[PDB]
């Protein structure tokens, strides 16, 4: 799957438990954790159309709560082969 | 707060009213120390290691400001030997 | 001990909690547990009568808060022979 | 995975009470030991792991089966279980 | 596909006309019907995601209005596999 | 992709960031060069082109970022860019 | 009150909701003594030397007057051996 | 222990002895130290999951009033193996 | 009450506040019995003779209903041996 | 300088820092072994030390940082620190 | 994939911007634009049913403020076989 | 030890007992007893910080209530090599 | 001079305005530029106690209506020896 889901939280604590509810709630790959500045913290997820949808609509309810709460729910069913290049791989 | 064993229940029918209806259990330090009665206030099996309070702090674990007792089991210690 | 206690419960859970309460207050035998219909169910105990009528009282206490609560708690203390038939005498 | 420590979700109807198994079973290292149809309805599901796990585990049941269907009941735990009681718990699901 | 679907009725005719609505709707697998106690009755599909969403919207838009009505409609993209032993293989 | 105009967002956080840039590239004959983390939660995103499609592409971006996450900042064409600003620009998103 | 030194650390997690968050450490008064909990109003580390109080007070010690302890650690030992 | 525990404070002081609360309430390991960016700061702790959780417990008790404050006090039980991908190892 | 004999001072920097400003003695019943720690109501040197209360009298005996003490010092004997 | 108790003092902004350290440092017999930008505009100093050495020192910065700049934030002293948190306090300032 | 989308607007401005938005959103071919009489026109795709679920959303959010605006959005995730007679398989 | 802690009282009678509680409550030596002039009297002890702290505060407590009272109660944690000119190394 | 003058404002402009004006009143040495985090900037300056208190001075007078202005000024006319570990002694 090329689908790609996107959390953003405000701090790392709800990112991490809005990651845990995505790759718990479908077979998605986790590849990538991003500290944007701020305060901003991203988690983005790989995976088919209808995996990412259930993975993302987790997530956020599993974060909405957690901390200072979250910040953005996206879904992009097919991306551009040139966002590709600001995408990360795997989740150093 | 101790840490003892339980031992075995025990049964006192015609205790005063204001024990309620709260069990009590009979608790040791270890094997051959002298025993003592414990209100039981979490639910405790035989050879349980559990957490006791004395004091006027048993009273109110075991429900109220004004309840009967000296020794109450406040929680089982998750691992202990 | 021939003494019976019994504990009646609006769901599975509070009748198990009145079990464990009752067997760990005093020295009974966990006879029956009767799942009776429309959701009650019993938990039977057998004993000296003393025993049965503190693991009876525990059991009430423990068992009232629980899900939907409790419906009854009984104590015979001399069954007569002819319910002996209807009262089970090991649980399945 | 190891642990005498009992824990139990009852709800009204299967479908709350499969998404409170499934919240369990994700949330913590927990053993789904059976659910049985209590009758009127009730339907309950118990599990068995560590008392740390169990108590996790009911927590997010509770939490995730609370807004199903029509609902929760109860949401219990029990660190010890005496032997009495194992006989009236089931072993495996089935 | 491994998500399931879940469709709980007051009655049996409204969970007939769901199971068809999904499975209809759908290219889902019904493996069972459990007749809970009460009135309850539970229809139980398989499939992949996007099928099972669809087939569960099918069939409680069809069955909400039949009879006694619907009670629940969930969708569980990714079952933990202890919970696969509650769930039954084949619609018996 | 030739042209050597320059378009920019804005937005405050990745995620709107992420779907300009997506919304840019489906929209427009562009190339993405770029992603910035500004600081306090500033993204920049920069693409490059032909100035008629840059100016497509940002007018794009700008309409499906506005209403994701925090929102967008900011969203600016340059027809042509002065060659001490490319010392500055980035060349390759990396 | 005793001087005792902090053993380990202690985990009931089935215990008593009154108990609050506060930590609970084992304490002796010297090395193979017997055993008892505490409750840890300070943050103390194995090995530390520290002042107990029992009685009603531990209560008081621990956060509010019907808090269930009667053991309450209340200082670190600036010096001691 | 595979459990995980995580503090989010506003502020390195609230962290610092949040951290210490933890690890001297239960036996948990710190594995992690995380300037998040804006001034949040993020501490991790793994072991048992009974530990974890009296140690997470602790730990917000005592950083609730030091500084800025607390921000999130979150125990995962079970972390999904994606997860892990992002959880430091060690701290720095 | 019991009569001990003070030995020495002890300071404890990171005390709860709940303690004050009183000062601590280490007591015990005669040179080498186990020692215990009270709170000096009166102002003792190292070898007087004291008489100290335990239980909840301690606690008004060094100050105040609520102050954390479970041993206080209430009074020097004029003689003792 | 002997000791293992901690003394933390954050300030907002690095001016107020700078004068709590030096006011620590006068006030009492203490080692300062760090100045930590934590983000945001926050200034983290740390001081090592015997617990009343830390406790006279923490008190003296800050009281004298809490007038300077944009303030004090927390000051905070730890006796005894876990050797778990060792690994994330600095050793030397640099 | 077998699933079918399909968006009729007012004109064929708006159609021609939803079919680009669906194709651009998703994996789905373009199966046919319709003329359908009276300024209604019509356009369908077929994919996956989770693409179609995207390509639909996408195409109606873009063609609902072209023109004379949007007029239905539908998708069917599994088409009867009888149906397949009335819809095109290529976009001539 | 070489932190500095002095009492100032008005009268004699509230110094010397001052004096008497501080060297009472800890290890600190009297090192003087000065004379200031007009009623003032002040009490001056050395040792460990910690010691000065504990005795300081015990005598300012104990010395409050006597006679005229209390002036000032001071700790020097650290005290600059010229102090130690003006300040006395034996009462007299 | 080992006097150590210290502007901090909102902003690098007002920054470097601040210590063109304190080297261009007095005799003293820009020993550091510091960016603390969240706009934040800060400027140090070594010379004699009169020289740094002019330089200060004017460098405050400066830059107080430049940009988002002026966060504190401070002179520290003797600097602890363990104070010195922390500053800067050249300006990278």
């Amino acid at each position: 799957g090329i689908a790609l889901g996107m959390i953003e939280t405000r701090g790392l604590v709800p990112a991490i438990e809005a990651a845990d509810a995505m790759t718990k709630a479908a077979e998605v790959r986790l590849v990538g954790r991003q500290f944007v500045g701020g305060g901003y913290v991203t988690v983005l997820v790989r995976g088919e159309t209808g995996a990412v949808n259930a993975a993302v609509r987790a997530g956020a309810d599993a974060c909405e709560r957690v901390g200072d709460g979250l910040v953005a729910a996206h879904i992009i069913a097919r991306v551009h082969s040139e966002v590709e290049n600001i995408l990360p791989k795997a989740p150093q | 707060m101790k840490i003892m064993q339980v031992e075995k229940t025990l049964v006192s029918t015609n205790r005063i009213a204001d024990m309620g209806h709260k069990p009590l259990l009979v608790v040791w330090e270890k094997p051959g120390a002298p025993r003592q009665v414990a209100v039981d206030a979490i639910g405790c099996i035989p050879g349980d290691w559990v957490l006791c309070v004395g004091s006027s702090a048993a009273r109110e674990a075991a429900g109220s400001k004004s309840y009967p007792s000296d020794l109450t089991i406040i929680g089982i210690i998750d691992q202990w030997n």
